[PDB]
């Protein structure tokens, strides 16, 4: 998932766009991957 | 060290055991931190 | 065959030659012609076979020496204003050998 | 109503279109091979044009910039030397023309260009925002402690 970004690759927003600008994309990427990681966590917890 | 210029230098001055090298732990107290700004790359000290 | 044609136009009728459906290798134009006048402005003249262009342009009319140096965007003279005036945001290099 | 550490001032002529060009981590050859800025830059830059002190008539080509540069710009960086760019594998370094260029070229400046090309002035501030003693600040009131 793009997550609202240009690509869903992050090697790929690396190799194409400059650290300053790509770097808004990458923080969305982070905000949505970790996000989706917590609520993994968070269903394992329950089901633990 | 040399990061982004601002030159620091380090000491910390005891009559340690003298044999040598010594392994008891010691901390360094800065001494200046000058910010420099040039290039750099090779290193010599001057004698007495 | 832009670099081993043997009649480049002349100035006042520059031949505008277009370039599409190719790999733009820049060897075969460094190794072709001792240049003394390569100056880029939209490009870095050592980055050009990291670039993917829509379509390229080569202009080619001989011309006399100091006219090189004519011949640059924003620039005047007898031909930079009667025979071939370059755009000031022009992307793009100049080769002169 | 701040307090800085250090600031340093940096002043350099550029053109129109590189005013655009500077800000911390952009592309071109000023950008790469002529002075480049951290990505985490914190700071001001000033521009304004002066087309005054940088304009004569018949020109004036005092002025210069780099294009020709082995690798990229660290930020910061006094990368003042004039060697001849290699091209291909020749060791030239002995004679111009042919693949062998010059690193700088010159900025030459007349009071008759387009706005694009116009001499611009820039300075930039560099500021440093660390819980370090400061030397610099402005309004101030020392009410006791
Ligand atoms: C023209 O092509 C021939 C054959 O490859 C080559 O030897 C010659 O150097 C070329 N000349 C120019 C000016 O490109
Ligand atoms: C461009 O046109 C001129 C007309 O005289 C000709 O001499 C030249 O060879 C042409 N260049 C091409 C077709 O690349
Ligand atoms: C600055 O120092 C680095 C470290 O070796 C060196 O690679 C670079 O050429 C130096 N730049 C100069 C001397 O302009």
């Amino acid at each position: 998932s793009k997550f609202g970004a240009i690509s869903s690759v992050l090697n790929d927003i690396l190799s194409r766009l400059d650290p300053p600008e790509a770097e808004v994309q990458i923080d969305r990427l982070i905000t949505g991957r970790l996000q989706s990681l917590q609520t993994y966590v968070t269903q394992q917890l329950i089901r633990a | 060290k040399n990061i982004d210029g601002y030159f620091k230098i380090y000491s910390k001055h005891t009559p340690i055991i003298g044999r040598d090298f010594p392994q008891g732990f010691s901390a360094l107290e800065p001494l200046v931190d000058l910010p420099i700004g040039i290039n750099i790359t090779r290193f010599q000290t001057l004698l007495a | 065959e832009v670099f081993n044609a043997t009649r480049f136009a002349s100035v006042y009728a520059w031949n505008r030659t277009r370039i599409s459906n190719c790999v733009a290798d820049y060897s075969v134009l460094y190794n072709f012609a001792p240049f003394f006048a390569f100056k880029c402005y939209g490009v870095s003249p050592t980055k050009l076979n990291d670039l993917c262009f829509t379509n390229v342009y080569a202009d080619s009319f001989v011309i006399k020496g100091n006219e090189v140096s004519q011949i640059a965007p924003g620039q005047t003279g007898n031909i930079a204003d009667y025979n071939y005036k370059l755009p000031d945001d022009f992307t793009g290099c100049v080769i002169a050998w | 109503d701040l307090c800085f550490t250090n600031v340093y001032a940096d002043s350099f002529v550029i053109k129109g279109n590189e005013v655009s060009q500077i800000a911390p981590g952009q592309t071109g050859n000023i950008a790469d091979y002529n002075y480049k800025l951290p990505d985490d830059f914190t700071g001001c830059v000033i521009a304004w044009n002066s087309n005054k002190l940088d304009s004569k008539h018949s020109g004036n080509y005092d002025y210069w910039y780099r294009l020709f540069r082995k690798s990229k710009l660290k930020p910061f960086e006094r990368d003042i030397s004039t060697e001849i760019y290699q091209a291909g594998n020749k060791p030239c370094k002995g004679v111009k023309g042919p693949n062998c260029y010059f690193p700088l070229q010159s900025y030459g400046f007349r009071p008759t260009y387009g706005v694009g090309h116009q001499p611009y002035r820039v300075v930039v501030l560099s500021f440093e925002l660390l819980h370090a003693p400061a030397t610099v600040c402005g309004p101030k009131k020392s009410t006791n402690l």
